[PDB]
């Protein structure tokens, strides 16, 4: 999963 | 060991939870250096993200407590995490430096891959002292910079890599550099460079560049106060 | 490294979600060959159990998933789990054999330590073969029983420890001998032992005792049918 | 904690 794979400093 | 054995390793790692080994096999699957496909390279930073991201939770909760007379126990600890924090990344950096980023034959990897050396030079930031510190921070903006520069000549402003770049590279800012007006500059051109470009915005993944997208909006919001 | 040391540090290592690392603590107390507290005590086999519980887990995930051409990567990665889960249920029965059991001075403890010896044997049970497998159960059964005759001669049928040393029990000869009607018949009697015995249920550990009762009787009503 | 410190079974 690309979201996941960039884990995002996030919400 | 064939790379189609260690995938399914991997994958398997994965469904049973064990990080350490997913990113080991993404590791072995990195050190035959040829260019990771798209799925493999996904693996590769998922499993490492799991990986380091338990030592950042980790690090986090003994620092927290820390902050309650024989407390060098808890310093005694931090540093054993931190000793472990500061090899897994080492260990991505050198495979970046080595293998990820020059292997990179293409701008959606090349940047990914920079973005890559930008989060984990961050992640030791958070642990690192005087002149290592300086160095570290140093390094996360200069790779986080230069992926995005390439970022900048070769994606739509609605990329999800390029979207996950700002959004990273803006809490660069604000949590290590402690400069938000920045980090919120950096993410109001970020939005504002994608909802111009709202036709270039594929359905094939509308969902994921609007989530980021809401992310940054996020921050801002927050930011502003 | 005194042993409030390592306790703070086993401490931490629980709130940090890091039990190899509690484990390792309490392995390190344990073989200072002191006979463990209470508490030092319930840390080493709270520790040692989300240690081991990770790889039962992970390996019934697994075997799950083994259970859909060159699948003989599910094997090879099953057998790395076994290995691993082998380690660590080694590690317990020699310190158990060498430290836990030979330094208990009282009932409670030496009940709790053949106890935790049985589970152990009966976790390398799941995962053993052939001539290995005969001798493990063997073993287990041996030491569930050996708490089992002590806990009928040195505590009340309501004791915490010795309802669950029933209910670990019978669910070994449920699960791992698999004669239900024996499983039955060993929780009906600790139960019926316990319910007689009402009077002697102390309020300080109602609750508990009154848990494992329950956990006894949801076995048995299942089992039933 | 006794009761986790006796891995239970379960329920």
């Amino acid at each position: 999963g690309l979201l996941d794979a960039l884990d995002l400093a996030s919400k | 060991m064939d790379k189609s054995e260690l995938v399914q390793k991997a994958k398997l790692a994965e469904q049973a939870e064990r990080y350490d080994d997913m990113a080991a096999a993404m590791k072995a699957v990195t050190e035959q250096g040829h260019e990771l496909s798209n799925e493999e390279r996904n693996l590769l930073s998922v499993a490492y993200k799991n990986v380091v991201g338990a030592r950042r939770s980790s690090w986090r909760v003994i620092s927290s407590i820390e902050q309650k007379k024989k407390q060098q126990m808890g310093k005694e600890y931090r540093e054993k995490i931190e000793a472990e924090l500061q090899d897994i990344c080492n260990d991505v950096l050198e495979l970046l430096d080595k293998y990820l980023i020059p292997n990179a034959t293409q701008p959606e990897s090349k940047v990914f891959y920079l973005k890559m050396k930008g989060d984990y030079f961050r992640y030791l930031s958070e642990v690192a002292s005087g002149d290592n510190k300086q160095t570290t921070v140093s390094n996360s903006q200069q790779a986080y910079q230069e992926a995005f520069e390439i970022s900048k000549k070769e994606m739509q402003p609605t990329h999800p890599i390029r979207l996950g770049l700002a959004l990273n590279f803006s809490v660069f800012y604000y949590e290590i550099l402690n400069s938000p007006e920045k980090a919120c500059s950096l993410a109001k051109t970020a939005f504002d460079e994608a909802i111009a470009e709202l036709d270039t915005l594929n359905e094939e993944s509308y969902k994921d560049s609007t989530l980021i997208m809401q992310l940054l909006r996020d921050n801002l919001t927050l930011w502003t106060s």
